[PDB]
């Protein structure tokens, strides 16, 4: 969980099997096997099997924050080429994973948008040839309803921060709705897209008083709607506009743009929700649909004058108004 | 459901066990459509068979209250707020979901689709209007389709009336009943209101449901 | 200089017995949805009468009534049926305030 900061640790991690010895942990979890979920009921193989995946997602969490700054070094040196960069590179043992998901891991996810839009990761090639992003949806699915505290509040939150670094891959945004091999609380094999689960999380019907989860949820959306302008790479982002418009994604954001109960991060959610509307309302049909709503009748203005939390006023309320007059 | 006979002989002519809610068809009354849950079944009255069962899980809004209805030209079906081609058995277009309850009704001019408070198109699927007084109400028209009624389905049931215009949706009048309204039906020849109202307060143990008649347009 | 003093005294007693408390609540009443617009226009008429008092000008002018939502009781039209009937005489007492 910590020793991935040293680059030679990751170097020996990939000359061996790597995630093939890591994914085989999650794929052998008997709490995930829907065909055999009613087999074991003793609490020895339950509390230990709902903890084993929790540390595994955190093993993934610092894995991808590390490989985000690795490829950012393979972006800021191969693309910049002395234009704002200094080519000094000793390959040292040195901690350069930026160590803050509150500020700068969030920020490193943004500057990858200026890449080639032909993003190739050896973190991604082993990932989607095994194609376990569908399994990641099943980890979020089963964790919805346990209700007896198998340290499960953080377990889905560690599951979400696998996503927010992976969601900048274009072909994994192709696989956000295609495969629908999931299950729900009705006790049957069903099929819904992966976007509807995150939107089901982003509403808050499940996971009632959680706060970091929704702000880890909105970064999944903002990766998919507020991209750049660049006849095939434009079509993928145009398709992503259509699926959020398909699976009622315009419903959720109009409610999260007025959320008020977790009074610490009241201003941190709306500014990270209004950023999605500026991304999505570049779509041709969706311009006319939002522009007639009671959002633009009134009270869009009256979310700019109240300052409900006066402590993030000069901190995060004033970047909400950067996304407000942009809308 | 019980497809009775009212000519001279009282008998269930055909019988349905599956669907929660049915309706006649408007122009040609040879069709009675049926829907349990979210799946719409087109039936006949002559034979009683599933003529065209249409349902697509790929494009289902999946509401709470679905009611399959025909346009008055009898060519379109609203299953889960989706238009449906009855000719070549394909879906047309899905609408967005806003209040979790009501699937969508037609308007008797054959130009619109009235989702709960979103007023749509039929050929370009744009939005015309959005009324804040259409929050979760069931609509009742005149037979010609020139005035709209509204009853609240909130928990209280229908605190007052709601009378709309069928052209530009400027509301006419909300006269008030002190009790709670349950059912509301009018005439084909436009003279009465069958009002099933709830005597007494909000009591599940005592529901006194009298029937009262209203005269259209008299002080 | 005596008939002016009686109305000046009447301003003082409403200001004494917390009369400024009540009208700020009746200017946003919403439950009897028939006469929602009939109460506020017959309440805002009192504020235009009372806020000619010297001390009371400064007291009402700093409240959250004049921070916001005085404007947002003029744009909603909550009861669309008294719109051309009694909502538009509320705005006669609104820009007068």
């Amino acid at each position: 969980s910590i020793c991935f900061s040293f680059r030679a640790v990751l170097e020996l991690f990939d000359r061996y099997d790597g995630l093939r010895r890591l994914v085989n942990l999650i794929s052998t979890l008997e709490i995930l096997n829907l065909e055999d979920q009613g087999a074991l009921l003793s609490d020895d193989e339950i509390f230990a099997s709902r903890q084993t995946g929790k540390h595994t997602c955190m093993a993934l969490r610092k894995y991808f924050e590390a490989h985000l700054a690795i490829k950012l070094e393979q972006v800021k040196q191969s693309l910049q080429r002395t234009e704002g960069g200094i080519l000094v590179h000793p390959q040292p043992p040195y901690k350069a994973c930026s160590y803050t998901h509150e500020q700068i891991v969030e920020m490193m996810e943004f500057l990858i948008e200026y890449g080639p839009a032909q993003l190739y990761w050896e973190p991604a090639e082993v990932f989607l040839k095994l194609s376990c992003v569908q399994l990641l949806l099943q980890l979020i699915s089963i964790a919805c309803n346990w209700k007896t505290y198998y340290a499960r509040n953080d377990t889905v939150r560690f599951a979400l921060d696998v996503l927010a670094i992976l969601t900048v891959v274009p072909k994994i945004q192709l696989q956000l709705a295609e495969s629908v091999d999931v299950l729900d609380e009705a006790g049957s094999t069903v099929s819904t897209v992966g976007i509807s689960i995150i939107l089901g999380v982003a509403e808050g019907e499940f996971f009632i008083h959680d706060a970091e989860i929704q702000k880890s949820a909105l970064q999944i959306i903002i990766n998919c709607v507020c991209g750049p302008d660049n006849k095939s790479s434009e079509h993928t982002l145009a398709k992503m506009w259509n699926v959020v418009q398909s699976n009622n994604g315009i419903k959720v954001l109009l409610s999260l743009l007025s959320i008020k109960m977790p009074i610490t991060d009241a201003d941190q959610i709306r500014a990270l929700a209004c950023k999605a509307l500026v991304g999505l309302s570049r779509s041709s049909t969706v311009r006319q649909i939002i522009s007639k709503l009671p959002l633009f009748s009134s009270c869009q203005i009256q979310q700019l004058m109240k300052e409900p939390v006066l402590q993030d006023k000069r901190s995060d309320h004033v970047k909400f108004c950067k996304y407000a007059a942009e809308l | 459901s019980a497809l009775w006979g009212m000519k001279s002989v009282f008998d269930m002519k055909h019988s349905f066990t599956e669907d929660h809610y049915v309706e006649f068809s408007k122009h040609s009354q040879d069709r009675v459509i049926g829907t349990k849950g979210d799946i719409a079944h087109i039936y006949d009255i002559q034979t009683g068979n599933k003529l065209l069962t249409l349902f697509n899980p790929d494009l289902a809004n999946n509401y709470k209250r679905n009611c399959a209805t025909f346009n008055p030209t009898d060519d379109l079906v609203l299953n889960d707020g989706v238009l449906w081609d009855v000719r070549s058995a394909q879906a047309i277009h899905k609408f967005d979901k806003f209040n979790m309850n009501i699937s969508g009704v037609f308007h008797p001019n054959g130009l619109e689709v009235i989702i709960n408070t979103e007023i749509w198109d039929l050929r370009t699927f744009h939005l015309l209007h959005t009324v804040p007084a259409l929050d979760q109400c069931r609509v009742v028209f005149n037979h010609t389709g020139t005035v709209m009624y509204g009853a609240m389905l909130q928990s209280p049931f229908g605190s007052s009336f709601r009378t709309f215009n069928a052209t530009d949706y400027k509301p006419i009048a909300t006269i008030d009943v002190k009790r709670n309204i349950f059912d509301l039906c009018t005439d084909t020849k436009d003279c009465y209101l069958a009002v099933i109202e709830n005597q007494g307060s909000m009591d599940a143990l005592n529901m006194d449901t009298v029937c009262r008649l209203y005269e259209v347009g008299r002080q």
